[PDB]
């Protein structure tokens, strides 16, 4: 029941959205999960992570070139744009919005939104492998070597690029590989950024979960520590609840979310 | 740290 919902957003004053893999989906991003995405003879898991990584930078440095450069062409969609306006009308009345998103492809600050958490890092931030800098980065394409390459077609042929042409630290003293600051099968999530996010889940007084559930990883890891404070979270997500059955809006959040915001 | 999807 909506109208409920409508209550406590309307009272409402530190909000936090937290924000999964649906509402990417929805503009059209490939996410290479569950079967059907794949990118040539792999999956995400396969790629995504150190061993992938160190065994063949090229052709990870390939897949997340291809990834990349998709996003010129996917835009936020009406979820991504009324959690921005959200975050923004409210900023002006004191009230509060933070975005905690497991995404990588930036929709949430192309939509305007500000106060963003990006747990799982960013596809346009790489770090340097051997002096560990952050740096953002949309360079189309990242570097020559790999100008038109990173096709997804499955019988594709490698480009097997030398790793000193691969993308590089800038500073001269370094010339350091750089990888994708994207957080990896098998490595850690960022500490400080889980310390704000506790500190905000503390904080917050509605939460809304959009495009991914609260029985999940990540949503999981935190939905517990704001509901044993009694406060309301709401799904919004394409996943079913059984007939007899702590606010959940089924539908494409595109839909279900703008009316929920306004 | 937290480990990414828990390990899986
Ligand atoms: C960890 O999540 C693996 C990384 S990030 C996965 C992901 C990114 C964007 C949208 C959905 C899922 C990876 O597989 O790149
Ligand atoms: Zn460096």
């Amino acid at each position: 029941d909506l109208t409920a919902f409508r209550e406590h957003f309307a009272k409402a004053k530190h909000i936090a959205i937290i924000t999964g893999a649906g509402v990417s989906a929805e503009s059209g991003v490939p996410t290479f999960r569950g079967p059907g995405g794949f990118w040539r003879k792999w999956q995400a898991q396969d790629l995504a992570t150190p061993e992938a990584f160190s065994r063949d930078p090229s052709l990870v440095w390939e897949f997340y070139h291809y990834r990349r450069e998709v996003m010129r062409s996917k835009m936020p969609n009406p979820a991504h744009l009324a959690i921005a306006e959200c975050e923004a009308r409210l900023g002006q009345q004191g009230r509060s919005v933070v975005i905690i998103t497991q995404n990588i492809d930036e929709l949430h600050h192309r939509a305007g939104s500000k106060h963003v958490y990006e747990i799982h890092g960013s596809l346009f931030k790489t770090r340097c492998m051997s002096c560990g800098e952050v740096k953002a980065n949309h360079k189309s394409p990242i570097c020559p070597a790999l100008d038109g390459k990173g096709a997804p077609d499955p019988n594709t042929k490698e480009a097997r690029i030398p790793v000193e042409l691969l993308p590089r630290c800038e500073r001269k003293s370094c010339n350091g590989l750089l990888r994708p600051h994207v957080v990896w099968f098998g490595e850690t999530l960022d500490s400080d950024i889980l310390t704000a996010v506790e500190r905000e889940l503390e904080k917050c007084d509605l939460c809304l979960v959009v495009g991914t559930s609260s029985i999940v990883y990540p949503a999981a890891m935190f939905a517990p520590q704001v509901a044993s404070r009694g406060v309301p979270v709401a799904e919004f997500n394409m996943e079913c609840t059984p007939a007899t059955q702590k606010y959940h809006f089924e539908g494409p959040c595109g839909s279900t979310l703008p009316p929920a915001l306004e | 740290x937290v480990l990414k999807e828990y390990g899986v």
